[PDB]
């Protein structure tokens, strides 16, 4: 999620 | 802090800042051109602008309004030949109408060479020149009537050839038509010369009596003033 | 006809210059200290102006100056207080030249419209109005200057000068004699003579009395465009686009001392000394001035503060500021 | 013109008898003149901001 | 050892893309303050503009550090500030972006009022409410930014969710993407095109020559400011948007996509200040 | 002091050709623009031919191109003008100018009736 993987 | 001097003082400077302020608007508002051209170039009559007293004075204003813009035309008046030091006056001018008239060659060459000093002009290479071929039914007369030939002055004109993007008028010979683009294309050979970034020219074709030039005149002013947003900004 | 007279005249002078050119200038003082680089620094910033301002002057104050811009508007800006103290609305926008009266009671101002406009400033009218207005020239006033409290010069257009009569304005003495434009006049300490370059590559000297030139100094290769006076009363240094100031003295009758320098190529536009003469500052096309020495013939100092073209330039009474004046509508005050 | 040829023949001929003197009596001159006002010539020595109106 | 492979190499990839960026805005910025060209307003949008990417630039260290460590040790509290900044810097570039786009279209289509708004006074009046708004809107995003215990035994610095998982996820994920992608991109393609049609409309009704070769070169560098951008943001929050409503699994896909984002802010220098004829002039001096 | 002397001159037959030089002193002659204009009797200036100071830049007027030549010598500051086929036109004043700034393109009052920066010219018959 947000700037990452998930 | 501030003693009743001071405070007087503080206040007329801003009262004169106000005044300035309130003048800038209608400073800005209202475009300045600057009129050209020779002595036979048909000066009088195109600064016959009242439709919208000094006898030494060298320099004289029109103002007049197209499409609810003000506008004030700056005519020099009695001036010496020498033109090299008064000409860096008119720096922030928005444009320079240059009148042409294309009735006599043989001071036609010259004329072409002023157009030289005003496009290679250190200062003066970021205004534009509006260019006005004026009396062009002197030269339709003078080109139906066959006694001065055009080859005698230019030889260019001998091989010339009739652009593609010709657009003549319905009615008109060819031949006239042909001998207006040669004209402008010696213009333009000239204008491109130089800049090419800085300032460009307006061609047109006028006969000193005309009810549609202040249309053409406001054009003109409004694409050198977007050309001077786009180069502000770096857009361009 | 008549053209070898001249010539010969011409070769005449010529070689009585050359036979009384013992020592130059840069030979009689070389022992003298240098003066070192002069770092300046802005003091004040006056700003306001709409257009191009064209031409400065300092009163007799050193506190009040005259500015005139391509707008049409005259501001007294004060060096004190970074105030303003008078709003002189002009008839025309394309002026040229102003001046500053002695007393500080007349401002004149002139311009393409060969009139230069005299206006009072102790009016009881409560606001600023036109004074005198002084017509008769053909041409355009590069140089328009107060001589005494009663008589105002100019320079026209049409290669002449005239000295006008503020009580009378009429034409009181004229001056002819001009091949070129006159573009700038310095007067001199004493109010009896007067230095003026034309478009003719050459400077003369007139008298403010005998109404004729007495002593004239080519010097120069192009168009002299600013003209100064030594404080002493015996000197005046001259400008030219082709970027070579020179120094010529009256008694001496021979140019004295050349600045030039193979980096500069464009012209001067601005030129005054100091109050001892030594530094002598002049502004040039590439948006700096330059002050030398007027013994070393060394660069002493460059104050590079404005972004367009420098059009103005004058030192105070004192010498305790130098005011330029730019196109960019900025004056800067350097000390 | 020839009236012009005379009067600029006759201005020449006014002007070349100006008792001119040697270059470095006025090079002495102007040396004293600037040694003299030295002192005063607030360019050449800078005053603190103690007295400097210019603050 | 595929993946670790994998992971260097994207690692490298992102230390190449920040170094890019950071000697970009630098030259940027130097250009910017040590000739003293800030006095118009086209030259403060641009000089936040770079600010805005050099913070970027900066921020992008933490990122990799987390994509190689995959520990984070730092704490809670830095952890939330990196992702404000992280955030607040890549929306005041938008921002900035936008305004110097409504400023050009003001310009250049309302050139009468312009000058009556557009002094380098507001500019500045302008960076600080953009400032405000980015502020404002990263707010939301700085409560849920929190270390999460995970399955190994690490903390991962993400956006704590509240009871509502599948609903608040959407909703956020959405708000963002519309806000961001449609605001923005719509007020810059909107004034450009308006800006052409009016640029054509004087072109037509003071016919002299239409052809233009340089109006050319004006239409090319609006359309590149509008194609780089959507192709460099609009796969981001595609996939986003899977991997969010979806929830598709698949291979390390998703790091091209902040690859690509990032590397737009890397080049909006060069799209607006090295493009400018307002700079080659201070390019040679 | 900037002076300009031409000669050249002399009662020459329709038909035959001239070569006119012009020596300046007093000034860089290798940094000023040049200008040669002619001036008939009863008639104007008129702009004949244009030369730069390193030589590049060489412009005529109509009726010159192809016929007349110009060259220029800085070693020993020195303006030549070869004219070819004279015509019985021809018979005119021609005078030499200088441009008023250096380092300029830009040439004003290349045709302006009094200016100090141009010889006396010759008469060419």
């Amino acid at each position: 999620x947000x700037k990452y993987f998930p | 802090t501030l003693s009743a001097e001071d405070k007087a003082a503080v206040e007329r400077s801003k009262m004169i800042e106000k005044q300035l302020q309130k003048d800038k608007q209608v400073y800005r508002a209202t475009h300045r051109l600057l009129l050209l051209g020779a002595d036979n170039s048909g000066k009088s009559t195109i600064v016959k602008q009242m439709r919208i007293r000094v006898k030494t004075s060298g320099i004289f204003e029109t103002k007049f309004q197209v499409d609810k813009v003000n506008f004030h035309m700056f005519d020099v008046g009695a001036q010496r030949d020498e033109r090299r030091k008064w000409i860096q006056c008119f720096n922030d001018v928005t444009a320079i109408i240059f009148v042409v008239d294309s009735s006599d060659y043989n001071r036609l060459q010259e004329a072409l060479n002023d157009f030289k000093s005003i496009w290679n002009n250190r200062w003066l290479r970021t205004i534009s020149v509006i260019l006005f071929l004026n009396k062009q039914d002197l030269l339709a007369e003078k080109v139906l009537a066959g006694k001065s030939k055009i080859e005698d002055y230019f030889p260019e004109f001998a091989r010339y050839t009739t652009p593609e993007d010709a657009t003549p008028e319905p009615g008109e010979d060819p031949r006239v038509t042909r001998a207006k683009y040669f004209i402008r294309d010696e213009f333009l050979r000239i204008s491109t010369a130089s800049g090419d970034g800085r300032h460009y020219c307006y061609p047109h074709f006028t006969c000193s009596v005309d009810t549609e030039n202040a249309r053409r005149i406001f054009n003109d002013v409004t694409d050198i003033i977007i050309k001077m947003n786009l180069r502000d900004c770096g857009l361009f | 006809q008549l053209r070898q007279e001249a010539e010969q005249l011409k070769n005449q002078i010529r070689d009585a210059r050359k036979a009384c050119a013992d020592a130059t200038l840069s030979q009689i003082t070389n022992n003298i200290d240098p003066v070192g680089r002069i770092q300046m620094r802005t003091r004040r910033t006056l700003r306001g102006h709409l257009a191009k301002i064209y031409a400065m002057h300092w009163g007799t104050d050193s506190r009040l100056l005259v500015s005139a811009s391509q707008d049409g508007k005259l501001i007294i800006w004060d060096s004190y207080t970074t105030n303003k103290v008078h709003a002189i609305p002009l008839r025309s926008s394309w002026v040229m030249t102003c001046a500053y009266a002695p007393s500080g009671n007349y401002v004149a101002c002139g311009g393409l419209d060969n009139i230069c406009s005299i206006y009072n400033l102790k009016t009881r009218e409560g606001n600023v109005r036109v004074s005198r207005e002084l017509a008769g020239h053909t041409g355009y006033l590069s140089c328009c200057r107060f001589l005494d409290d009663n008589q105002i010069v100019t320079s026209s257009g049409d290669t002449t000068c005239a000295l006008w009569d503020i009580e009378t304005g009429q034409q009181t003495t004229t001056f002819t004699g001009h091949t070129g434009d006159v573009m700038s006049l310095s007067l001199a300490p004493d109010t009896r003579l007067f230095v003026s370059g034309a478009c003719d590559a050459s400077a003369k000297l007139w008298d403010v009395r005998e109404g004729m030139c007495r002593q004239t100094f080519t010097g120069h290769e192009s168009d002299i465009n600013a003209i100064c006076f030594f404080p002493n009363g015996n000197a005046f240094a001259t400008g030219s686009d082709d970027a070579t100031c020179r120094l010529f003295d009256l008694r001496a009758d021979q140019e004295l001392m050349t600045y030039s320098h193979d980096n500069i190529i464009c012209g001067i536009t601005s030129v005054s000394f100091s109050k001892s003469g030594r530094l002598l500052l002049a502004g040039y096309d590439d948006f700096n001035c330059n002050v030398w020495d007027a013994l070393k013939a060394d660069r002493a100092g460059v104050l590079a503060g404005h972004d367009n073209r420098v059009s103005c330039l004058g030192v105070t009474d004192d010498g305790m500021a130098v005011a330029t004046g730019s196109w960019d509508s900025f004056l800067k005050i350097w000390n | 013109s020839i009236a012009q040829a005379r009067k600029l023949v006759e201005q020449l001929k006014m002007e070349a008898n100006i008792d001119r003197i040697k270059v470095s009596k006025a090079a002495a001159d102007l040396m004293a003149y600037c040694e003299a006002h030295a002192k005063e010539d607030p360019l050449l020595t800078p005053v603190p901001a103690s007295e400097n109106p210019f603050r | 050892s595929e993946g670790q492979g994998s992971a260097i190499l994207i690692s490298f990839i992102y230390s190449v893309v920040c170094l890019v960026g950071l000697c970009g805005n630098s030259m940027v910025i130097y250009v910017i303050l040590r000739y003293a060209k800030m006095k118009t307003a086209t030259n403060i949008y641009i000089l936040n503009l770079a600010i805005a990417d050099e913070l970027l630039m900066l921020s992008v260290p933490f990122l990799v550090t987390s994509t190689l460590l995959r520990h984070w040790p730092f704490g809670a509290l830095l952890c939330r500030l990196v992702l404000s900044v992280d955030a607040v810097n890549m929306f005041t570039s938008i921002y900035c972006l936008t305004v110097l786009s409504v400023d050009r279209y003001v310009a250049v289509v309302h050139p009468i009022k312009a000058a009556r708004y557009r002094r380098p006074t507001v500019a500045k009046v302008v960076n600080l409410g953009v400032w405000v708004l980015s502020l404002l809107v990263i707010l939301p995003i700085v409560v849920f930014s929190r270390t999460a215990a995970n399955s190994d035994g690490t903390v991962a610095c993400n956006m704590l969710m509240p009871e509502p998982a599948q609903r608040w996820l959407v909703g956020f994920v959405l708000y963002t993407f519309l806000m961001g992608f449609l605001l923005p991109v719509g007020a810059i393609c909107l004034c450009y095109v308006l800006i052409i049609a009016k640029m054509r409309m004087v072109a037509l009704k003071a016919g002299w020559q239409q052809r233009k070769r340089s109006e050319r070169k004006i239409t090319l560098m609006v359309m590149m400011y509008v194609m780089v951008f959507v192709i460099c943001w609009m796969p981001f929050y595609v996939v986003q948007l899977v991997n969010v409503f979806a929830e598709q699994d698949d291979a390390t896909v998703s790091q091209l996509s902040v690859i690509l984002g990032y590397a737009n802010s890397c080049a909006n220098p060069i799209l607006y200040g090295f493009l400018s004829d307002n700079f080659k002039r201070s390019f040679q001096r | 002091q900037v002076q300009l002397q031409e000669s050249g001159g002399g009662l020459v037959q329709p038909g035959g050709s001239l070569r006119l030089s012009c020596a300046a002193s007093g000034f860089t002659f290798s940094n000023y623009k040049m200008n040669w204009v002619r001036q008939a009797p009863g008639k104007g200036l008129e702009w004949v031919s244009d030369i730069s100071q390193s030589g590049a830049s060489i412009s005529y007027t109509g009726s010159v191109k192809g016929r007349f030549t110009i060259s220029r010598d800085n070693a020993k500051n020195t303006l030549y003008l070869q004219m070819n086929s004279l015509k019985p036109e021809d018979t005119a004043v021609y005078y030499c100018a200088r441009c008023p700034a250096p380092f300029t393109r830009d040439c004003f009052d290349v045709t302006s009736t009094t200016y100090a920066y141009r010889g006396q010219g010759t008469q060419v018959t």
